[PDB]
């Protein structure tokens, strides 16, 4: 864990909270006290709730909310999936598990 | 002493101590909120400044150039207020309207947006820069589908 998050999903509902769809890419919000900057390179472990399997992402931090945040709004990072084919995978999986979920009213971590 | 965002600019490594005294007491002269003075007066960047704004404030932070522009939500605001004020809205869950602003003591900006809209207004801090340039950039987006 020397400068490596990771991020369980267990269900469709945390999916869901964490998902960033008006990111470029796909996007996912992590949960973490730490402060990052706006560009930071993070190295992510994501596993989602179809499965153990944990998805490496290599992306760019693209949303902060910080310890402390004003209201019920979980401190993390926003990381953008990066371009290529491991990226698409992951949005893809992800855009599927939320079918018609993403246009929904429901508060996310993000927006 | 060096408080508020002041202190947190001197942390980040953005601006010199001497620097932040003398700003801070210009602003409290002034009785203008510290990141306005700061913002008007540039004594930043204003990636720097949206940095320490955004943890001293307790506010979230978005690089708006990661958004997907053809999500947003400028529409929902009027031209005239889109030039009032100094803001990039984002985008929209259910009752609620994610206004990009880069002070983080607007109010008369999010009660207007309010007012207009009906809506519950969040705010979201984007840098100064950002919102300037991504504003006119989804004009042009928004512009292309038609109208």
């Amino acid at each position: 864990r020397q400068g490596i998050l990771s991020l369980a999903l267990k269900d469709k509902p945390a999916l869901y909270s964490a998902y960033m769809p008006f990111v470029k890419g796909g996007g996912i919000f992590v949960p973490t006290p730490k402060r990052y900057m706006l560009g930071d390179e993070v190295f992510l472990l994501l596993t989602l709730p179809d499965s153990s399997e944990r998805l490496p992402v290599a992306g760019k931090v693209i949303w902060t909310t910080p310890a402390g945040a004003q209201g019920n709004r979980a401190a993390g990072i926003g990381v953008q999936f990066p371009d290529g084919p491991e990226g698409e995978a992951v949005r893809n999986k992800i855009e599927t598990l939320l079918a018609g979920l993403t246009t929904s009213d429901k508060p996310t971590h993000t927006m | 002493m060096i408080t508020g965002i002041a202190r947190r600019l001197v942390q980040d490594g953005a601006v010199e101590e001497a620097v932040a005294r003398s700003a801070m007491d210009q602003a409290s002269a002034a009785k203008v909120p510290l990141p306005q003075w700061f913002a008007e007066k540039k004594l930043v960047t204003a990636s720097q400044l949206a940095a320490a704004n955004a943890v001293e404030f307790g506010m979230s932070l978005l690089d708006v150039s990661a958004f997907d522009a053809s999500q947003n939500a400028v529409k929902l605001v009027s031209e005239e207020l889109l030039q009032k004020h100094q803001v990039l809205p984002l985008f929209k869950r259910g009752n609620r309207l994610f206004v990009g602003v880069s002070n983080p003591t607007q109010t008369r900006a999010l009660d207007d947006i309010k007012f207009h809209t009906n809506l519950v207004v969040e705010p979201i801090l984007v840098d100064e820069d950002q919102i300037r340039r991504t504003l006119e950039q989804w004009q042009a987006s928004n512009a292309a589908l038609g109208s």
